[PDB]
């Protein structure tokens, strides 16, 4: 039950620094931990495994600019329920030490990751500083991982999940957004093949 | 409490120090509070090289580092609040300045970055371990 049912808006935004997300061209092999189909702008990805986004921009954002990540439910219908973990996978242990148990969506590798449980919303996000590429790259990586199945009954119940990355700065203001759709699953690529049929 | 608190910080460094050729000074290997922190601190080395790469940049370790640059670093760590995470992120920390230390020769250092940690354990963390459930609470998570 999302507060006062205000859903978090999902329309592209590139804004002044040219943002746009980026993927691994990783193939469709059932040893696949993490792929990315262009064509329905889908990533499949396995429970509690790395799942690299690439943050792409033309003119660098200035420091203190932050990237945040919040999942909300693609059908209209759904659209106000907050996505949360499933009872179980929230009771049991796989904390981090950083991560709230409630939250679905982690960052991992980034010491500097924060957690936001919204007072307004009650929405979870999940934040970490924008940093320049690295010498040699072109892009930001952020590695995430999704704490709950698509198929946990009781959270997410086989219910379609997007995922929303924005470019905020110190205040919170915004820079830029996009988002892509989500299915955590078993076996992502046989699903994306599948999918990526009919 | 402040001997408490100083002596897991060298029981961490000795391990450490210890699993390689570096000899630093009843049941005690098992002691449940201290076991959980190593393993813990042991997993966090290999996820957050990045960053503990980069605040030893920023902790440029010479003899002459003062405990000011050190507290500088780990309070950098801390700035969104205190977490059972980032208090091993703070064990594993001190443990990596010492390994490297030792790796440039510079193993007096050790003493000091052992100090250094004990004090803004006991300035900075204490209070709230104790409020958080102290390191019980810890190992109910184990992490
Ligand atoms: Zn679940």
């Amino acid at each position: 039950g999302s507060g006062g049912s205000s859903v978090p808006s999902q329309k592209t935004y590139q804004g002044s620094y040219g943002f746009r997300l980026g993927f691994l061209h990783s193939g469709t092999a059932k040893s696949v931990t993490c792929t990315y189909s262009p064509a329905l702008n889908k990533m499949f990805c396995q429970l509690a495994k790395t799942c690299p986004v690439q943050l792409w921009v033309d003119s660098t954002p200035p420091p203190g600019t932050r990237v945040r990540a919040m999942a909300i439910y693609k059908q209209s219908q759904h659209m106000t329920e907050v996505v949360r973990r499933c009872p179980h996978h929230e009771r049991c242990s796989d904390s981090d030490g950083l991560a709230p148990p409630q939250h679905l969506i982690r960052v991992e590798g980034n010491l500097r990751v924060e957690y936001l449980d919204d007072r307004n919303t009650f929405r979870h996000s999940v934040v970490v500083p924008y940093e320049p590429p690295e010498v040699g790259s072109d892009c930001t990586t952020i590695h995430y991982n999704y704490m709950c199945n698509s198929s946990c009954m009781g959270g997410m119940n086989r219910r379609p999940i997007l995922t929303i990355i924005t470019l905020e700065d110190s205040s919170g203001n915004l820079l830029g957004r996009n988002s892509f759709e989500v299915r955590v699953c078993a076996c992502p690529g046989r699903d994306r093949r599948t999918e990526e049929e009919n | 409490p402040s001997q408490d608190n100083r002596e897991i910080v060298m029981k961490y460094i000795s391990y450490k120090l210890s699993q390689r050729g570096y000899e630093w000074d009843e049941g005690t290997e098992s002691e449940v509070v201290h076991q959980t922190l190593r393993q813990a601190g042991d997993d966090f080395s290999l996820r957050y090289r990045r960053d503990f790469a980069e605040m030893s940049s920023q902790l440029h370790l010479t003899p002459g580092t003062a405990y000011a640059s050190f507290a500088t670093v780990v309070e950098e760590l801390f700035r969104d609040g205190v977490n059972w995470g980032r208090i091993v992120a703070f064990f594993e920390f001190g443990g990596v300045m010492c390994v490297e230390s030792v790796n440039r020769e510079m193993s007096v250092l050790v003493d000091n970055i052992a100090a250094w940690m004990a004090t803004y354990l006991n300035d900075h963390l204490h209070t709230w371990i104790q409020d958080n459930g102290g390191w019980d609470a810890f190992v109910e998570l184990y992490g």
